[PDB]
RNA sequence: ACCCUCAGAAGGGAGGCGAAAUAGAGCAUGAAAUCAGUUGGCGAUCGAGCGACAGGGCAUACAAGGUCCCUCGACGAAUGACCGACGCGCGAGCGUCCAGUAAGACUCACGGGAAGCCGAUGUUCUGUCGUACGUUUUGAAAAACGAGCCAGGGAGUGUGUCU
RNA sequence: CGCUCUAAUUGGAUGGAAGUAGGGGUGAAAACUCCUAUGGACCGAUUAGUGACGAAAAUCCUGGCCAUAGUAGCAGCGAUA
RNA sequence: UGUCCCAACGUUGGGCCCGGUGAACUGUACAUUCCAGUGCGGAGUCUGGAGACACCCAGGGGGAAGCGAAGACCCUAUGGA
């Protein structure tokens, strides 16, 4: 009578102490929006980042308050870069064969959006039986 | 054209619409704004007074250069848009009629929703001095009305 | 009429600026202050130059306006306003919780703030706000 | 010759208009103009072997 | 189609077809600028590159994020005391000892708590910084030049030769 | 990093592709990806190629649209009807 | 002899209010400003103060170095006629 997600939704990965520490750091420190300069002043200018090139650009000159400029110094820790907030490393999956070789303790699987309901059902049931969490599970009424 | 922008329960509701009316869209917003919440019958009496010139329609948004009116309460500018008002009377005559053919008491129903939409312009051209012409168009207005039982 | 002042200050024979500076500091700390006997407050210096300054302020102005107070009442209050960011929310709140009075409408006798009192026996070059207002043309309503 | 079959000319300064070749009050020929030539198009002469 | 409405082969209402009429005639999809109505936030005593970063209010169906708060305790870089004891200084105050101790960012563990609750999103308030962008220029917020807004279009290419 | 089309290798889709709208996650970033709605037929990935391949600007081009504004004009003429 | 001293009253058409019709110019953004200062030496927007409750009608045009026109003057170009 209520919606329930298929699979090991609550499953968590096991990480070394150092990894969980770095994952916690990334989540705590975060980063600036890094949206293009003045995107908010002109509708025809989108948010997508572009290096400010103006010779007089206040942002390019690094004036405080004009937003941070993309730099390698803002990179996330190597050990955690790319991990789902849960700590799992994602593995894009298109079918049942893609599930092969996947470590359910270390990796979680994300079913490509294009996969239809018929194939998702199969993928979701065998992923769970392999101890693999499905980040984007189907919600069935049980 | 438009489609009803608000949901309406068929069992306690009556609908009506005007299509591509060549009248002032600005006078239409003002009129709709003023009669919403009124009784169909009240609306009819109101618009007839407007047409008669005894009742002003508050012009709250499109009021540049508009002279003040003593009967306008809580505001100053107002006018007597007879054309748009006549088109609304047609709209209400239809709604109230639809309402009656369905068993309700048309006149006593509340105007739950009323709104005008500019659906286009009948384009025109006006010759000007210096061998040039400029636009001279006519607004086309759609308007929805939903009557509801008290 | 009726002002729950947490502090009632007596300006009689005190240096307007030194009192104002303290009343400002206190109002920004959340205190409700009332300055009493404003007409008897005092400012050091050569009466002639002092009066020229205030007279200049009265004459200054234009259509936009420069409303400068003539009564010892407002002179003192305007003096305090200059020590507060009166255009900011916090500043206006503090300023509005301060009121100056001609004489003392209270029962209690206000207190004398430290380092604001002027010894009449060792000072001859000073003036009374009341005297200033009389020179400015104020109506001696005290 | 795609886009070049026109005698369109620019009016130059004087009418608050950009210096763009026009014909019958319609811009033409230049690459930034709709119906204008392709600036650096594919070419038959190119050796694709 | 039929019926009601209407000056009415208009339009509207109801109804019928079809998987779909929000496929109903320039009718596949249906962006932005923008308009009507309406929801959330602000709002008729208050100040202007519209924001970035911090932090508060209020607002939030699910999904695709799941964290967050407080007691205590563990660890604890740089830095680093009060009080008290003694000894100096005209004085503000300083010296020795207590002590590199208590403290000390992050992180973790036990117990307890939150689900509009944490993140996030909308808006608004407070703090810090802040006179667009691009170009011309020694020097541009510029009373130097360009653009009303948005979408789409809009600028190192080919042959030959040489290096 | 992203775009077009070609090739090899290999996948997705009417049990709902592309696109669009709103929303969630990742990446310093170019940008990748998921969810919900809409949509109703096509769509990728890796590798090697390909090129009429990326826009905020040029009094840039074309189209659409807002304010301007219910404003100017619909008076002036020896023919005031 | 209203050109002037020195302006008045009146006439007709507008102007103003109402119905109907219904454009254009112009627009980087923000914008209730004023006095000073500063700044590429001629600022609604920077700085300090002052003033400032919102909206609307009519007016005469002080400012936006107002709008309109890639300066005709002047010089420069191994420009043109
Ligand atoms: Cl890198
Ligand atoms: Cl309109
Ligand atoms: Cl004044
Ligand atoms: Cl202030
Ligand atoms: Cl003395
Ligand atoms: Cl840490
Ligand atoms: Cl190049
Ligand atoms: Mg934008
Ligand atoms: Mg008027
Ligand atoms: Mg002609
Ligand atoms: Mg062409
Ligand atoms: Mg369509
Ligand atoms: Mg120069
Ligand atoms: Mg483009
Ligand atoms: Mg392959
Ligand atoms: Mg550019
Ligand atoms: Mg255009
Ligand atoms: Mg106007
Ligand atoms: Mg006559
Ligand atoms: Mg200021
Ligand atoms: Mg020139
Ligand atoms: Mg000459
Ligand atoms: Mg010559
Ligand atoms: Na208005
Ligand atoms: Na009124
Ligand atoms: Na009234
Ligand atoms: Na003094
Ligand atoms: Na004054
Ligand atoms: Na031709
Ligand atoms: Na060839
Ligand atoms: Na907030
Ligand atoms: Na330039
Ligand atoms: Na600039
Ligand atoms: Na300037
Ligand atoms: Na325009
Ligand atoms: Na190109
Ligand atoms: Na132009
Ligand atoms: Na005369
Ligand atoms: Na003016």
């Amino acid at each position: 009578t209520e919606l329930q997600a298929r699979g090991l939704t609550e499953k968590t990965p096991d990480l070394s102490d150092e990894d969980a520490r770095l994952l916690t750091q990334r989540h705590r420190v975060g980063k600036p929006q890094f949206n293009r300069q003045d995107h908010h002043k002109k509708k025809r200018v989108s948010t997508s980042w572009r290096k400010p090139r103006g010779q007089l650009s206040k942002q390019r000159r690094g004036i405080k308050g004009k937003g941070d400029t993309v730099e390698a110094g803002f990179r996330s820790p190597t050990a955690v870069r790319g991990k789902h907030p849960s700590g799992f490393e994602e593995v894009r999956v298109h079918n049942v064969d893609d599930l092969e070789g996947v470590d359910g303790d270390t990796e979680a699987v994300r079913i490509a959006s294009k996969v239809g309901a018929r194939k998702r059902e199969r993928i979701e049931e065998e992923a769970e039986d392999a101890g693999i969490r499905v980040l984007n599970p189907t919600y069935v009424e049980v | 054209g438009i489609s009803y922008s608000v949901e309406a329960d068929p069992d306690t509701t009556a609908k009506a619409m005007l299509r591509e009316r060549q009248m002032s869209f600005k006078h239409s917003k003002a009129i709709a704004r003023e009669i919403k919440g009124k009784t169909a019958g009240e609306a009819v009496d109101y618009l007839e007074a407007v047409i008669e010139g005894d009742q002003p329609v508050p012009f709250k948004q499109h009021n540049s250069g508009v002279g003040h009116k003593s009967k306008v309460d809580g505001w100053d500018a107002g006018r007597y848009p007879e054309k748009a008002s006549k088109a609304f009377l047609d709209l209400l005559e239809n709604a109230v009629g639809n309402a009656d053919h369905q068993g309700f008491d048309g006149e006593a129903m509340t105007i739950k929703h009323v709104a005008a939409h500019k659906v286009g312009e009948q384009q025109g051209r006006k010759p000007r001095a210096m061998g040039r012409a400029s636009a001279w168009n006519s607004p086309q207005v759609d308007v929805e009305l939903i009557l509801e039982e008290p | 009429a009726e002002f729950d002042a947490d502090v009632i200050v007596d300006a009689r024979d005190c240096i307007m600026g030194r009192v104002a500076s303290q009343v400002a500091e206190q109002a920004l700390d959340g205190e409700t202050v009332a300055v009493v006997n404003a007409e008897r407050a005092v400012i050091t210096g050569r009466e002639e130059q002092i009066v020229e300054k205030y007279e200049k302020r009265v004459d200054i102005g234009n259509d936009n306006g420069y409303f400068y107070p003539k009564r010892p009442d407002g002179i003192f209050k305007r003096t305090i306003r200059g020590m507060l960011p009166h255009k900011k929310q916090r500043g206006r709140e503090a300023f509005e919780s301060v009121r100056v009075y001609l004489g003392n409408p209270y029962d209690e006798d206000g207190e004398v703030l430290d380092g604001t009192s002027l010894d009449r026996l060792s000072n001859i070059k000073f003036v009374t706000l009341g005297e200033i207002s009389e020179t400015l043309g104020a109506n001696k309503t005290w | 010759y795609a886009g070049l079959r026109t005698p369109a000319e620019s009016f130059g300064s004087g009418r608050g208009q950009a210096h763009v070749p026009k014909l019958d009050g319609r811009a033409r020929r230049v690459p930034q103009a709709v119906k204008g030539r392709s600036a650096h198009p594919p070419k038959t002469e190119k050796d694709r072997s």
